C-alpha cells in the first residue's frame, strides 16, 4: 500500500474490448531517404499500442496477410492458448487471443514463430498499456516509446545501422517531444533489441521509476534507468524550466537514432487539440499523436498477396 | 522512512562555489608503455572530481582550447541554458555553466558535442559528488571510480582493447585501493561505456548500493551491481579479515584493465598522511591520493595551438545551383571542403535546399546569423528562401571546420 | 514487517560438511551433434551445484588434476586465504578451502586463473544454494539454471555459436521443466557470461525476484528480470493453467541454446519418484533430476593425468645476457618459448630484467622461493639482482607451462 504503489484490485466496472491486428509485409521509411522490408502488425513499426484497465475481458482477432506463420505473445498473466507460442497462425489464417487483464502496468506484445529475433527484428512488435483498476496513476502527459534495432541489409545483424526510438530514426528530433512546465509527464518505454541493453536517460531532471512496468512495486528514483530487452519501465518526470532538452538511450544508439528532443512549453494551450483524455482518468494522452507521426514518416506501403494458401 | 535514505533537504549553510575547466588536447599513457592522444577536461582522463553538498552555488568557467567544438553536460536538475546541449562552444570561446545543486548524489559529467560518443571515448567525462545536507554519509573511507572504454587505435571500435578503472588501465594492481579492518568504504562508481554494460563485483563481501547513485532511494544489497552506461552506483562494503583481495568489472572488461586489487590493512595508520577529511563530515577521502595517482601514471603532454578559431577564406568559383550537399565523413576534420558547392550564386527569391549526406548531424547556420537550420538529421534535408541580396558566409556549429557560402543577387 | 525479507541469523544446529571438487578435462556434448573440449570440475558443464544452510562449515577439497592452473573463487563473504586468487593450484595439487556460510542466497563458484573469461568459456563454474537458517523459504519445487556463453571453436569469440541453460544448449526443449499448477515454484538463476547481460523472461506469470539472490532484500515483481554476469537472482511463481509455456534469456541468445519449456502439470503425483526433499524444509528439489539429465546428455569423456610434476625447461641453448622478454601469447600453451631467452647466463652480482611484452599478466617465480615477481601487468618489467652463483628454475605461477632457467657463476 505505499502511496506509490497500484495492489492488484478487482476492477467493479469491467469493459469487453476488441482489437483486430493483422501481419501485414510492408515497405517502409525508417530514416530520412532510408526505405526498407518489414514484418508489421497493420503497415506501421512499432505496432499499435493497445490500451485498456487492469480487469477488462480483452479480444485481440489476429489475422496473418503474409506467406510467412506469425503469432503474438503478450507479456503478462495468461494461459497456454493465449500465449502465442502454439499454434502457429498459418497465412490467410484468424486467432482470437482472448484474456482478462489479470495485472496493470505496461507490457509489450510481438511475434513469436521461429526464429523469434528474426521477427521482431523486422518489426512484429508493440505496445500494451494496461491502467490499474484501484485508482489512476498521478494526473500526467503521456507518451510511449519502443526501444529497438533495426538494420535495413541484414535484419540480423550484431551492430544494426539503427536504434530508433519508436522505429523511425531520429523522428523526435524534428518532432520534439512537447511537455509542459510543472506538469507531470509519464513515459510508457518498452525494451525490445535482441543485443545490447538500454540505459535510458533523461536529461536535466530526475526520474521516478517504475521496475519492470509493474505497478505493484514500490518505484524508485534515477538518473538514468537499464531496460533489458523483454523488459519496461514507467517512468514519470516533471520539468520546471522552458526550453530544449534532450533524451535517449546512453551509448552507440544515441549515435544512431536513439535520440530524441523535449520541448518545455509554459503553456499547454498549442496541445489542446492534439491531446486525447486518457484511459486514466484525468491525463491526457499523446500517443495518438505519435502514431499519427509514425505512420506520416514510415509512408508504409502494404506488399499484398493473392494465394495464402 | 529507512534511516537509510536521504531525502531532499533545504541546506541551511550553502556555499558558493567556482571550478574552471579546460577542454584541452594531450598524449597521455593510457596502459605501461601505451601513449595516446586523448581529449581532456584539464589534462587528464578522467577529468577533475567535482565534490560539494546539495543546496551549494556552483559555478564553472568552461574554455575550449582545442580546434573541435566541446560542451560540458552535467547529470541532474537544471535548465536549459545549463544542460550542455545549446550552445556547442567553439574553439578559443569560454562558457559559464551555473547552478544550484538541486539534489544530493552521485553524477557524472562529460562532453555533448556530436557525436557524443567519439568525445566520451577520447576521454571528456568526469565524476561529480554531491553530498547530502540533512545528514552526512555514514564515516567511511571514499573512492571514486570511472569504468569507461578506450581504444588507442580506433576510437570507436565496438570492443576496445582497454576497459580502465580512472582512465589509466590496471593502475590499481601495481597500486592497490587500501582499506582498513572493520572499517566502513565507500565507493563512488561511475559507468561512462557506449556498448557494454558493467556488472560492477567486489571479492569476499556483500555490497550496500544506492542504485542510481540516488540518496533518496533505500540502498539494497548486492554481490554484483549492474551500472548502466550514463548511471552511477554509491556502493558501501566492510572489509574484516586483512590480506588481499580484488574487485573488478565482471566480464572481458576485467583481462583489459578493469582490475584492481584491495589491500586490507589492520589500521589506518599508515594512511593518516595520504587521506584528506572528507566533504562528508566524519569520513575521509582518498580522492586526493587517486588523482595524483592517475597524473603520475599518465604523464599528460599538453597539445596547445595557435589561432584557434582562425581559417582560410572560401575562394572556390561561385556555382549557379540552389542545391547543397552535406559532404559524408564531414564530422571528420579532414575534408577539406564540407558543403559542395561550397560557394554559390542565386537570384533573390531561390529557394537553396541542403540535403545531409553524412550519417552524423549537421547545421546550417548564418553567422551573420540571419538564418539557422537547426540540426539537420542524416539523410535529411533543409530549406531557405534568400529573398535578400548580399553575401552569406555560414557554417556547421556543431563541427568549427565546416564552412560554406551563398551569394544571392 | 517487512517480512518478505529473511535477515541474517546464527544457526543453532550448524553442519559440517566436507565437499571433493577436481579440475579435470573432458569432452562432452554441448549441443546435438556437436562435441566440444571443457575444463570441468567433476566432469560436467556446469559443475555440480553445492547446497547448504546459512552457518554451515563448509570444507572443499579441491584437486587439479590437469596441466593448467586453477582455483576456485567463491562468491559471498570469506579471507583471502579463501578467496581464490591466491595462491594458484598447481597441476596435481590441491588446496583446502575452509569457510563457515556467512550469510543464506544465491552464489556462484568458478575459477579465477588468468586470463579469467577462457577458464569460465571452457566451463569451470558451478552454483551454490547458501539456505536460510532464520525460516525456510516458502515450500515451492526448486531448479536451478546457469546462464552462460559457449562456442565449441574459439572459446573467446565476442558472440558465441550457444548461450546454454545449463551447460547443455536446448536440454529442457526435449525435457520440459515440469511444475504444477497452482504451486510455487523457485528458480535459482546464475549469470555467468562475459560478454552479454541476460534478460530473464519466464512466459504467462509475473515473477517475484531476490535482486543479486540476497535474501536480505525486499523482492520485487518483473516480467523480465536483468541478470548481470556474476551475478544471481532467485525468482519464484506460479502457473495456474496446466499446458506449455516457456522461459528464456531475451534476446538473440533464444534461437541459440537459451530456451527452455514449462510443462504445467494438473498435479505433482508424476514426480513423486523424480524430485527430492529440499534443504529447504518443506521444499521439493528437482536439481537432482536435472543434473543427472546434464550427465546424461554431456555424456563426459574424461582426461585423467598422473604425472603432472613440474620438471625443468627444455633448451639447446644458454645466453649471456640480463633481459628476457615474456614473450606475446604466451598463456597461450602452444606458443612453446614463453620466456626469451629461456635459459640465461649471468655472473654474481648481475640485475635482471624481464619485460612482460604480452597482454595477460605474467610472473616470474622460482620454483624454491629464493624470488618471486607476483603480477607483472602487461608492459610493465621486474627485475632481481642475483648476488651468489647457483642454479635456479623459473615458472609462472599463472601458467605452469612457461619455464626458464638462470644460470649463475
Ligand atoms: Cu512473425
Ligand atoms: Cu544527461
Ligand atoms: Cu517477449
Ligand atoms: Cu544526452
Ligand atoms: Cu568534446
Ligand atoms: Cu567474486
Ligand atoms: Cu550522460
Ligand atoms: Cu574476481
Ligand atoms: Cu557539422
Ligand atoms: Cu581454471
Ligand atoms: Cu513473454
Ligand atoms: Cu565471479
Ligand atoms: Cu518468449
Ligand atoms: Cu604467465
Amino acid at each position: 500500500d505505499s502511496s506509490d504503489t497500484f495492489p492488484k484490485f478487482k476492477n467493479p466496472n469491467p469493459q469487453t474490448l476488441s482489437y483486430t491486428l493483422i501481419a501485414q509485409d510492408a515497405e517502409i521509411e525508417v530514416s530520412p531517404g532510408v526505405r526498407a522490408k518489414v514484418w508489421t502488425y497493420n503497415g506501421t513499426v512499432p505496432a499499435p499500442t493497445l490500451r485498456f484497465s487492469e480487469g477488462d475481458d480483452v479480444t485481440v482477432k489476429f489475422v496473418n496477410d503474409t506467406p510467412y506463420a506469425h503469432t503474438i505473445h503478450f507479456h503478462g498473466t495468461h494461459d497456454s492458448a493465449n500465449d502465442g507460442v502454439f499454434p502457429m497462425i498459418m497465412p490467410g489464417e484468424e486467432y482470437t487471443y482472448h484474456f482478462v487483464a489479470e495485472e496493470a502496468g505496461l507490457f509489450m506484445y510481438h511475434c513469436h514463430a521461429f526464429p523469434t529475433s528474426e521477427h521482431v527484428r523486422m518489426g512484429m512488435f508493440g505496445t500494451m498499456i494496461i491502467d490499474p483498476a484501484i485508482r489512476p496513476m498521478d494526473p500526467a502527459r503521456e507518451y510511449f516509446f519502443t526501444l529497438s534495432e533495426f538494420d535495413p541489409n541484414n535484419a540480423l545483424e550484431h551492430f544494426t545501422e539503427f536504434y530508433p526510438i519508436n522505429g523511425y530514426a531520429g523522428q523526435y528530433m524534428d518532432n520534439p517531444i512537447r511537455v509542459v512546465s510543472g506538469e507531470l509527464t509519464r513515459f510508457y518505454v518498452v525494451g525490445i533489441g535482441g543485443v545490447l541493453q538500454s540505459p535510458f536517460h533523461v536529461h536535466s531532471t530526475i526520474m521516478k521509476v517504475y521496475p519492470s512496468g509493474i505497478l505493484w512495486n514500490e518505484p524508485y528514483y534515477a538518473q538514468t534507468h537499464l531496460i533489458g530487452n523483454g523488459d519496461t519501465a514507467i517512468i514519470e518526470a516533471t520539468w520546471t524550466q522552458p526550453g530544449m532538452y534532450l533524451f535517449h538511450v546512453h551509448g552507440i544508439q544515441e549515435e544512431r537514432g536513439s535520440m530524441a528532443m523535449i520541448e518545455v512549453l509554459e503553456d499547454a494551450s498549442s496541445l489542446s487539440d492534439v491531446q486525447r483524455p486518457s484511459n486514466n482518468k484525468g491525463s491526457y494522452s499523446m500517443v495518438e499523436w505519435q502514431e499519427d507521426l509514425i505512420r506520416t514518416l514510415e509512408q508504409p506501403q502494404l506488399i499484398s498477396y493473392e494465394n495464402l494458401g | 522512512d529507512s534511516s537509510d535514505t536521504f531525502p531532499k533537504f533545504k541546506n541551511p549553510n550553502p556555499q558558493t562555489l567556482s571550478y574552471t575547466l579546460i577542454a584541452q588536447d594531450a598524449e597521455i599513457e593510457v596502459s605501461p608503455g601505451v601513449r595516446a592522444k586523448v581529449w581532456t577536461y584539464n589534462g587528464t582522463v578522467p577529468a577533475p572530481t567535482l565534490r560539494f553538498s546539495e543546496g551549494d552555488d556552483v559555478t564553472v568557467k568552461f574554455v575550449n582550447d582545442t580546434p573541435y567544438a566541446h560542451t560540458i553536460h552535467f547529470h541532474g536538475t537544471h535548465d536549459s541554458a545549463n544542460d550542455g546541449v545549446f550552445p556547442m562552444i567553439m574553439p578559443g570561446e569560454e562558457y559559464t555553466y551555473h547552478f544550484v545543486a538541486e539534489e544530493a548524489g552521485l553524477f557524472m559529467y562529460h562532453c555533448h558535442a556530436f557525436p557524443t560518443s567519439e568525445h566520451v571515448r577520447m576521454g571528456m567525462f568526469g565524476t561529480m559528488i554531491i553530498d547530502p545536507a540533512i545528514r552526512p554519509m555514514d564515516p567511511a573511507r571514499e573512492y571514486f571510480f570511472t569504468l569507461s572504454e578506450f581504444d588507442p587505435n580506433n576510437a570507436l571500435e565496438h570492443f576496445t582493447e582497454f576497459y580502465p578503472i580512472n582512465g589509466y588501465a590496471g593502475q590499481y594492481m601495481d597500486n592497490p585501493i587500501r582499506v582498513v579492518s572493520g572499517e566502513l568504504t565507500r565507493f563512488y562508481v561511475v559507468g561512462i561505456g557506449g556498448v557494454l554494460q558493467s556488472p560492477f563485483h567486489v571479492h569476499s563481501t556483500i555490497m550496500k548500493v544506492y542504485p542510481s547513485g540516488i540518496l533518496w532511494n533505500e540502498p539494497y544489497y548486492a554481490q554484483t551491481h549492474l551500472i548502466g552506461n550514463g548511471d552511477t552506483a554509491i556502493i558501501e562494503a566492510t572489509w574484516t579479515q586483512p590480506g588481499m583481495y580484488l574487485f573488478h568489472v565482471h566480464g572481458i572488461q576485467e583481462e583489459r584493465g578493469s582490475m584492481a586489487m584491495i589491500e586490507v590493512l589492520e589500521d589506518a595508520s599508515s594512511l593518516s598522511d595520504v587521506q584528506r577529511p572528507s566533504n562528508n563530515k566524519g569520513s575521509y577521502s582518498m580522492v586526493e591520493w587517486q588523482e595524483d595517482l592517475i597524473r603520475t601514471l599518465e604523464q599528460p603532454q599538453l597539445i596547445s595551438y595557435e589561432n584557434l578559431g582562425e581559417s582560410a577564406a572560401i575562394s572556390s568559383e561561385k556555382v549557379s545551383a540552389d542545391k547543397v550537399s552535406i559532404v559524408k565523413d564531414s564530422w571528420n576534420p579532414e575534408i577539406t571542403e564540407s558543403y559542395d558547392p561550397i560557394a554559390i550564386q542565386v537570384d533573390s527569391g531561390t529557394t537553396v535546399t541542403w540535403t545531409n549526406d553524412d550519417s552524423v548531424v549537421h547545421t546550417v547556420t548564418d553567422n551573420e546569423n540571419s538564418f539557422d537550420s537547426g540540426f539537420i538529421q542524416a539523410g535529411n534535408t533543409w530549406s531557405y528562401s534568400f529573398d535578400n541580396p548580399g553575401e552569406f558566409d555560414y557554417i556547421c556549429t556543431l563541427h568549427p571546420w565546416m564552412k560554406g557560402t551563398i551569394s544571392v543577387n
